[PDB]
Protein backbone atom coordinates (compact mmCIF):
# COMPACT_ATOMS: atom_id res chain seq x y z
CA UNK A 1 0.00 0.00 0.00
CA UNK A 2 2.26 2.22 0.38
CA UNK A 3 4.60 1.37 -2.66
CA UNK A 4 0.88 1.88 -4.47
CA UNK A 5 0.64 4.84 -2.54
CA UNK A 6 4.26 5.57 -3.49
CA UNK A 7 2.87 5.07 -6.91
CA UNK A 8 -0.34 6.93 -6.79
CA UNK A 9 1.45 9.85 -5.17
CA UNK A 10 4.33 9.25 -7.67
CA UNK A 11 2.58 9.04 -10.95
CA UNK A 12 0.02 11.46 -10.27
CA UNK A 13 3.53 14.00 -9.09
CA UNK A 14 5.31 12.19 -12.01
CA UNK A 15 2.61 13.73 -13.97
CA UNK A 16 2.73 16.84 -12.47
CA UNK A 17 6.58 16.89 -13.32
CA UNK A 18 5.49 15.79 -16.69
CA UNK A 19 2.83 18.51 -16.77
CA UNK A 20 5.72 20.86 -15.33
CA UNK A 21 7.98 19.87 -17.87
CA UNK A 22 5.61 19.92 -20.64
CA UNK A 23 4.65 23.53 -19.29
CA UNK A 24 8.66 24.40 -19.72
CA UNK A 25 9.05 22.90 -23.04
CA UNK A 26 5.62 25.27 -24.02
CA UNK A 27 7.00 28.19 -22.08
CA UNK A 28 11.09 27.49 -23.70
CA UNK A 29 9.40 27.21 -27.01
CA UNK A 30 7.21 30.20 -26.72
CA UNK A 31 10.36 32.15 -25.50
CA UNK A 32 12.28 29.90 -28.03
CA UNK A 33 9.92 31.54 -30.87
CA UNK A 34 10.30 34.70 -29.49
CA UNK A 35 14.14 34.16 -29.65
CA UNK A 36 13.38 33.12 -33.28
CA UNK A 37 11.41 36.04 -33.79
CA UNK A 38 13.94 38.37 -31.50
CA UNK A 39 16.37 36.79 -33.36
CA UNK A 40 14.79 37.07 -37.12
CA UNK A 41 13.70 40.44 -36.40
CA UNK A 42 17.26 41.09 -35.32
CA UNK A 43 18.68 40.47 -38.34
CA UNK A 44 16.44 42.08 -39.52
CA UNK A 45 17.12 45.25 -38.26
CA UNK A 46 20.83 44.20 -38.26
CA UNK A 47 20.69 43.26 -41.99
CA UNK A 48 19.05 46.31 -42.64
CA UNK A 49 22.02 48.20 -40.84
CA UNK A 50 24.34 46.84 -42.90
CA UNK A 51 22.45 47.58 -45.97
CA UNK A 52 21.69 51.09 -44.40
CA UNK A 53 25.70 51.08 -43.16
CA UNK A 54 26.83 50.43 -46.66
CA UNK A 55 24.36 53.03 -47.82
CA UNK B 1 -13.01 39.57 -49.56
CA UNK B 2 -11.80 38.42 -53.15
CA UNK B 3 -8.41 37.11 -51.90
CA UNK B 4 -10.07 33.34 -52.10
CA UNK B 5 -10.12 33.88 -55.75
CA UNK B 6 -6.19 33.74 -55.99
CA UNK B 7 -6.91 30.41 -53.96
CA UNK B 8 -9.19 28.65 -56.06
CA UNK B 9 -9.38 30.00 -59.54
CA UNK B 10 -5.87 29.13 -59.89
CA UNK B 11 -6.42 25.61 -58.94
CA UNK B 12 -7.34 21.89 -61.13
CA UNK B 13 -9.72 20.46 -59.54
CA UNK B 14 -7.53 17.73 -58.39
CA UNK B 15 -5.34 20.69 -56.50
CA UNK B 16 -8.10 21.71 -54.49
CA UNK B 17 -9.50 18.38 -54.19
CA UNK B 18 -6.25 17.42 -51.99
CA UNK B 19 -5.73 20.63 -50.49
CA UNK B 20 -9.46 19.76 -49.09
CA UNK B 21 -9.22 16.41 -48.33
CA UNK B 22 -6.01 16.98 -46.12
CA UNK B 23 -8.47 20.63 -44.62
CA UNK B 24 -11.32 18.50 -43.97
CA UNK B 25 -9.09 16.88 -41.31
CA UNK B 26 -10.01 19.38 -38.91
CA UNK B 27 -13.27 18.02 -37.81
CA UNK B 28 -14.01 14.69 -36.27
CA UNK B 29 -16.75 14.25 -38.17
CA UNK B 30 -20.43 14.04 -37.06
CA UNK B 31 -20.25 17.49 -35.66
CA UNK B 32 -20.71 20.53 -37.31
CA UNK B 33 -18.09 20.47 -39.83
CA UNK B 34 -15.89 23.17 -37.52
CA UNK B 35 -12.41 22.79 -38.67
CA UNK B 36 -10.49 24.00 -35.60
CA UNK B 37 -7.03 25.72 -35.71
CA UNK B 38 -5.08 22.63 -33.89
CA UNK B 39 -4.22 20.73 -37.55
CA UNK B 40 -3.48 23.37 -39.69
CA UNK B 41 0.48 23.12 -38.81
CA UNK B 42 -0.53 19.14 -39.15
CA UNK B 43 -1.95 19.66 -42.49
CA UNK B 44 1.18 22.12 -43.74
CA UNK B 45 3.00 18.90 -43.50
CA UNK B 46 0.68 16.38 -44.98
CA UNK B 47 0.47 18.34 -47.89
CA UNK B 48 4.15 18.77 -48.38
CA UNK B 49 5.44 22.11 -46.34
CA UNK B 50 8.01 21.64 -43.39
CA UNK B 51 7.31 24.28 -41.70
CA UNK B 52 9.71 24.87 -38.23
CA UNK B 53 7.43 24.66 -34.80
CA UNK B 54 7.51 28.52 -35.09
CA UNK B 55 6.28 28.50 -38.47
CA UNK B 56 3.86 26.04 -37.43
CA UNK B 57 2.38 28.79 -35.02
CA UNK B 58 2.78 31.18 -37.92
CA UNK B 59 0.29 29.73 -40.00
CA UNK B 60 -2.16 29.58 -36.84
CA UNK B 61 -1.45 33.38 -36.18
CA UNK B 62 -2.79 33.72 -40.03
CA UNK B 63 -5.64 31.99 -39.38
CA UNK B 64 -9.03 32.43 -37.47
CA UNK B 65 -8.99 36.24 -37.79
CA UNK B 66 -12.37 36.23 -36.64
CA UNK B 67 -11.78 34.70 -33.25
CA UNK B 68 -13.60 31.86 -33.66
CA UNK B 69 -11.04 29.01 -33.16
CA UNK B 70 -11.49 27.66 -36.33
CA UNK B 71 -9.83 28.31 -39.98
CA UNK B 72 -11.84 29.18 -43.12
CA UNK B 73 -11.60 27.81 -46.36
CA UNK B 74 -10.24 30.80 -47.91
CA UNK B 75 -7.38 31.63 -44.96
CA UNK B 76 -6.29 27.88 -45.69
CA UNK B 77 -6.24 28.31 -49.59
CA UNK B 78 -5.13 31.48 -49.48
CA UNK B 79 -2.00 31.00 -47.44
CA UNK B 80 -1.79 27.81 -49.27
CA UNK B 81 -1.28 29.72 -53.08
CA UNK B 82 1.49 31.58 -51.13
CA UNK B 83 3.15 28.62 -49.90
CA UNK B 84 2.75 25.82 -52.03
CA UNK B 85 2.07 27.08 -55.52
CA UNK B 86 -0.20 23.68 -56.95
CA UNK B 87 -2.06 25.74 -59.43
CA UNK B 88 -3.01 25.24 -62.53
CA UNK B 89 0.23 26.42 -63.92
CA UNK B 90 -0.46 30.01 -63.14
CA UNK B 91 0.48 30.64 -66.77
CA UNK B 92 4.22 31.10 -67.45
CA UNK B 93 7.63 33.50 -67.79
CA UNK B 94 7.47 33.39 -71.11
CA UNK B 95 3.86 35.31 -71.28
CA UNK B 96 4.86 37.92 -68.33
CA UNK B 97 8.55 38.90 -70.06
CA UNK B 98 5.93 40.10 -73.11
CA UNK B 99 4.06 42.47 -70.85
CA UNK B 100 7.06 43.23 -68.73
CA UNK B 101 8.51 44.92 -72.53
CA UNK B 102 4.72 46.42 -72.54
CA UNK B 103 5.58 48.40 -69.53
CA UNK B 104 9.31 49.11 -69.91
CA UNK B 105 9.18 51.29 -73.41
CA UNK B 106 12.24 52.57 -72.85
CA UNK B 107 14.49 48.96 -71.29
CA UNK B 108 15.14 50.49 -68.27
CA UNK B 109 15.06 47.12 -66.43
CA UNK B 110 12.06 47.94 -64.15
CA UNK B 111 8.39 49.58 -63.90
CA UNK B 112 8.65 51.96 -61.70
CA UNK B 113 5.41 53.40 -60.06
CA UNK B 114 4.46 55.74 -63.01
CA UNK B 115 4.06 53.13 -65.53
CA UNK B 116 2.47 50.65 -63.14
CA UNK B 117 -0.27 53.90 -62.20
CA UNK B 118 -0.67 54.51 -66.18
CA UNK B 119 -2.03 50.67 -66.89
CA UNK B 120 -4.29 50.88 -63.91
CA UNK B 121 -5.70 54.14 -64.45
CA UNK B 122 -6.38 53.12 -68.18
CA UNK B 123 -8.20 50.19 -67.27
CA UNK B 124 -11.25 52.48 -66.27
CA UNK B 125 -11.08 52.34 -62.34
CA UNK B 126 -9.96 54.82 -60.12
CA UNK B 127 -6.17 54.50 -58.60
CA UNK B 128 -5.13 55.60 -55.40
CA UNK B 129 -1.47 56.67 -54.96
CA UNK B 130 -1.39 54.24 -52.19
CA UNK B 131 -2.86 51.31 -54.99
CA UNK B 132 0.21 51.77 -56.53
CA UNK B 133 2.86 51.88 -54.11
CA UNK B 134 1.00 48.41 -52.88
CA UNK B 135 1.26 46.89 -55.98
CA UNK B 136 4.84 48.33 -56.15
CA UNK B 137 6.13 47.49 -52.91
CA UNK B 138 4.50 43.57 -53.69
CA UNK B 139 6.36 43.14 -56.43
CA UNK B 140 9.77 44.50 -55.11
CA UNK B 141 10.93 42.18 -53.08
CA UNK B 142 14.66 43.55 -52.67
CA UNK B 143 13.32 46.98 -51.36
CA UNK B 144 14.78 48.98 -54.35
CA UNK B 145 11.85 50.98 -54.65
CA UNK B 146 10.59 49.27 -57.92
CA UNK B 147 9.08 46.41 -59.50
CA UNK B 148 12.00 44.90 -61.85
CA UNK B 149 11.84 42.14 -64.31
CA UNK B 150 12.69 39.09 -62.38
CA UNK B 151 10.49 40.51 -59.87
CA UNK B 152 7.37 41.07 -62.42
CA UNK B 153 7.38 37.69 -63.73
CA UNK B 154 7.05 36.27 -59.64
CA UNK B 155 4.57 39.58 -59.07
CA UNK B 156 2.20 38.52 -61.68
CA UNK B 157 2.20 34.60 -61.80
CA UNK B 158 -1.35 33.15 -60.69
CA UNK B 159 -3.58 35.81 -61.72
CA UNK B 160 -6.24 36.02 -64.70
CA UNK C 1 8.76 -4.47 -4.70
CA UNK C 2 6.45 -4.83 -7.80
CA UNK C 3 4.64 -1.83 -6.78
CA UNK C 4 8.16 -0.33 -5.88
CA UNK C 5 9.46 -1.35 -9.47
CA UNK C 6 6.01 0.60 -11.10
CA UNK C 7 6.69 3.26 -8.80
CA UNK C 8 11.04 3.04 -9.68
CA UNK C 9 9.82 3.60 -13.15
CA UNK C 10 7.67 6.47 -12.48
CA UNK C 11 9.89 7.81 -9.68
CA UNK C 12 12.83 7.63 -12.53
CA UNK C 13 9.98 8.97 -14.50
CA UNK C 14 9.39 12.21 -12.59
CA UNK C 15 13.51 12.29 -12.20
CA UNK C 16 13.69 12.01 -15.83
CA UNK C 17 10.99 14.51 -16.27
CA UNK C 18 12.46 17.04 -13.32
CA UNK C 19 15.49 16.96 -15.00
CA UNK C 20 13.97 17.48 -18.20
CA UNK C 21 12.08 20.00 -16.55
CA UNK C 22 15.58 21.76 -15.02
CA UNK C 23 17.04 21.31 -18.51
CA UNK C 24 14.26 22.75 -20.21
CA UNK C 25 13.90 25.96 -17.64
CA UNK C 26 17.47 26.30 -18.18
CA UNK C 27 16.86 26.29 -22.05
CA UNK C 28 13.65 28.53 -20.69
CA UNK C 29 15.67 30.99 -19.13
CA UNK C 30 18.33 30.70 -22.07
CA UNK C 31 15.64 31.30 -24.46
CA UNK C 32 14.05 34.03 -22.89
CA UNK C 33 17.12 35.57 -22.20
CA UNK C 34 17.52 35.41 -25.83
CA UNK C 35 14.54 36.41 -26.44
CA UNK C 36 15.04 39.04 -24.31
CA UNK C 37 18.98 39.28 -25.43
CA UNK C 38 17.98 39.24 -29.39
CA UNK C 39 15.50 41.79 -28.46
CA UNK C 40 18.67 43.81 -26.91
CA UNK C 41 20.53 43.77 -29.09
CA UNK C 42 17.82 44.35 -31.84
CA UNK C 43 17.64 47.29 -29.82
CA UNK C 44 21.48 48.19 -30.09
CA UNK C 45 21.39 47.47 -33.89
CA UNK C 46 17.78 48.84 -34.86
CA UNK C 47 19.09 51.49 -32.78
CA UNK C 48 21.95 51.88 -35.03
CA UNK C 49 19.69 51.17 -37.66
CA UNK C 50 17.82 54.66 -36.93
CA UNK C 51 21.70 55.97 -36.21
CA UNK C 52 22.63 55.07 -39.45
CA UNK C 53 19.26 55.42 -41.39
CA UNK C 54 19.59 59.10 -39.80
CA UNK C 55 23.04 59.61 -40.86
Amino acid sequence: DESERGMKVIESRAQKDEEKMEIQEIQLKEAKHIAEDADRKYEEVARKLVIIESD
Amino acid sequence: DDIYKAAVEQLTEEQKNEFKAAFDIFVLGAEDGCISTKELGKVMRMLGQNPTPEELQEMIDEVDEDGSGTVDFDEFLVMMVRCMKDDSKGKSEEELSDLFRMFDKNADGYIDLDELKIMLQATGETITEDDIEELMKDGDKNNDGRIDYDEFLEFMKGVE
